[PDB]
């Protein structure tokens, strides 16, 4: 408990806020919110605000359903770009049924349920550190995004330099001012691609920070006449954007993944987690990569993962074990992209790891022989398997796997499947200019 | 149900 | 034997031709040709012209291979648009190995081999009538095709009218002048879409007429400042272009598909042919629809077939039996598109029908209950199955089926798969403006 | 072999 | 069926 009701009232009085954005996240990952004046703040703190819960279902909503808006006090953040006519503050809210029960269709509530299951098994917390990457594009005269990148930088290069501009520096400075724990910030391989790293927090706090980071980055980029995009693969032939997740599991003693007497200084819990993560990777690939553009990133030659394998040092492994040990022991999943919903991805990953721990599965031997060297047939003999190549195949794999369904819940699973099938059907029947360029003149 | 379509 | 060598020499002398285009068709269906002066014509008639046979393989060619250019005398056609500085004539040529053996990689030779097998089984000829449909687009200032149709017509409508233009009328008039047997010509459902029907000839003659028709239509449309395209689906939300094939099998007595004493006035041979065509439809769907855009046409609601079923009167059946009987008895396959190679499609269809006749398979009962009414699950209980939804699935079905491989030959099968797998990969890894308009600002 | 790419 | 809409 970081803040209380009285603290929130005092903050609202002293910082002179007149608007509060009670925000939440739908199934598709879009940040939505209800806007209330400061005069209603007390009612908001009484968990008495009603709204339409069907919006959580996204565009596939059918029937209006009334739901409560239980806010979280610890998520109180005051925005700085609010001029002087009253400031704006936000609090991430939980969704509750009218019968005082958390909504099963809320991704945050689902993540809380999965964390409760993990605590039941014996662990304390699930620390996560994300590595989101984003692209910056120049705006047009009509304030519309173009295809021109802001700079032709390189990997870890000092490309933006000093003397103005350097949108990454301004973004990180305002994030630090807003109260974000930023570890580092650097230029990525692709031109105009930047990465900012976070500190390791709890699962829920990390997901909330991810959403707030996306919002703040987009707003600040728009401030400087730029468009910040988190599309997995905005351009062809260039490196994509990833959101590598470094996860660690903790218990009463400390880090559960660390064991000085184990092989690679890894505990049996870490190996069981690896086995669970690798066994069901084909299952949750749809959740971790929920867009059609996502599977355009999962292609060989751009450091994105393409095969289900783990290693400590390899060219684009699905799961990577960083060399750091002790309390910093962690497992990195590299298949996640910034377009994914953080809550759903964390829920499915935690469910897979928990299932692996419960079943005590033995992970396959790590591969370090450049699996890209052989053909598909030459590596299918071993345990190396391909990730789904399209969103439809990933959806089929979701519909087959049961543990991921249990980790998502029936409501979320059904609505996610419906929305993604509509998206796939919409993309399949479209006629793209590629087809015209390839066949209009030839045929 | 289908605003996307 | 319609023409002899002396006839060809007399024609060349009297019509004053100075150029001869010895033409052929590659695996991908592109018309290719070697151009020789009239002074070499005698050598051309001696089957002594050498050329690079690897061009038949298309872009997947590796090693240069020398091959002969056996021409066909009956295909002598003199083009009318040649001004006065010498005329241009063409003859479709067969490809022969240097050891005086027909090339196995030539689609025409493969079709001849399949026809030889059919004659061995006891039949005489395989009459075919195609129904090609094409779109007309207006050219730009730089003589480049645009997306604007030439007219907003309708199905069987008198849209182009009189008083100039009416490119369909000019095309059919010049085709009649060139020596084409045109049955009818009309406006199709889509605006700017036109169909011209042919008379029923032999398989080889029908395929040659199809290729010549494509060439002549494109040239004449270019003459009047228009672009004629045979793309299966140039535009979204509009009717596609098809090349329905009406096939009939003949014997010494007459039409083998006609029997006054049989059900529906159809012989047992016709039913065996139907069973063979329906059994392997999932197999040769790749050959009949080889482009990525082709499967954009195979979508419900635009009269294109989507399910493996046959009927005498139904909304978009895969195989349709026209009401005409007697010597006009025929089976119509509607899944073929103008982009397909006529020789390969005829070869695979003949192989499927011949296999059905040899195995004496019983065809499924015709469906007339509007299969579109039920869902996929409600119709999968019966014999109704879906056609492949993408080129990749069709390629997999080809790689599984053996009879279609036998009907294509090893050389053609291997080169076709190679080129089509490349097409799939190129399309799969591309980033289309659809994604940059659905996930750009969203993510 | 592959000039399409 | 209904291409008017
Ligand atoms: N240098 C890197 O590891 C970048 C990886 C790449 N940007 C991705 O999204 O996976
Ligand atoms: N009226 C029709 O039958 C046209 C059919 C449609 N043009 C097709 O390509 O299948
Ligand atoms: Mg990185
Ligand atoms: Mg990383
Ligand atoms: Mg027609
Ligand atoms: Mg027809």
């Amino acid at each position: 408990a970081k803040y209380t009701k009285e603290d929130i009232f005092r903050f609202a009085d002293e910082q002179n806020v007149k608007f509060i954005r009670l925000q939440f996240t739908d199934i598709l990952g879009i940040i939505k919110n209800v806007e209330i004046p400061v005069s209603q703040l007390k009612k908001a703190l009484d968990n008495k605000i009603m709204f339409d819960g069907s919006s959580i279902e996204g565009f596939v909503r059918i029937e209006e359903s009334d739901m409560y808006l239980f806010p979280d006090l610890d998520t109180w953040v005051v925005f700085p770009w609010t001029a002087e006519k009253g400031k704006v503050a936000r609090m991430i809210c939980d969704i509750y049924n009218p019968d005082m029960t958390p909504f099963a269709g809320d991704p945050r509530a689902n993540l809380k349920r999965v964390l409760k299951e993990m605590e039941e098994l014996g662990f304390t917390e699930f620390n996560l550190g994300p590595e989101p990457e984003f692209f910056l594009f120049k705006l047009d005269e009509n304030r519309r995004p173009t295809l021109e990148l802001n700079d032709s930088g390189g990997y870890f290069d000092l490309a933006p330099t000093d003397l103005g501009e350097n949108c990454r520096r301004d973004i990180v400075l305002e994030l630090e001012e807003m109260g974000f724990e930023i570890e580092a910030s650097h230029h990525e391989v692709a031109p105009g691609q930047h990465e900012i790293d976070f500190k390791y927090e709890d699962a829920i706090t990390a997901c909330d920070s991810i959403q707030t980071f996306k919002l703040v980055v987009k707003t600040i980029a728009r401030k400087h006449g730029l468009h910040a995009t988190f599309m997995p693969k905005p351009l062809f032939g260039v490196n994509g954007s990833g959101m590598h997740f470094n996860m660690s599991l903790f218990n009463e003693k400390g880090n559960a993944f660390f064991d000085e007497s184990g092989e690679l200084e890894l505990s049996q819990t870490a190996y069981h987690f690896l086995a669970g993560m690798l066994k069901h990777a084909r299952g949750y690939t749809a959740v971790t990569n929920p867009t059609i553009n996502s599977f355009k990133r999962l292609v060989p030659g751009y450091e994105a993962p393409c095969y289900i394998a783990w290693s400590g040092k390899n060219r684009s492994p699905l799961v990577r074990v960083p060399s750091s040990r002790g309390l910093s022991t962690r497992l990195e999943l590299r298949s996640v992209d910034p377009s994914a919903n953080p809550y759903l991805a964390m829920a499915v990953l935690l469910k897979a790891g928990l299932s692996g721990i419960k079943d005590e599965l033995t992970p396959p031997a790590p591969v370090d022989r450049n699996i890209y060297g052989m053909n598909e047939e030459e590596r299918e003999a071993t345990g190396i398997y391909d990730l789904p190549e399209s969103l439809g195949h990933a959806l089929i794999e979701l519909e087959k796997n049961e543990i991921i369904k249990d980790g998502l819940g029936e409501h979320i699973f059904e609505h996610f499947i419906e929305a993604k099938t509509i998206e796939c059907d919409m993309f399949r029947t479209a006629v793209h200019p590629w087809e015209r360029e390839q066949y209009l003149e030839i045929y | 149900q289908l605003p996307r379509f």
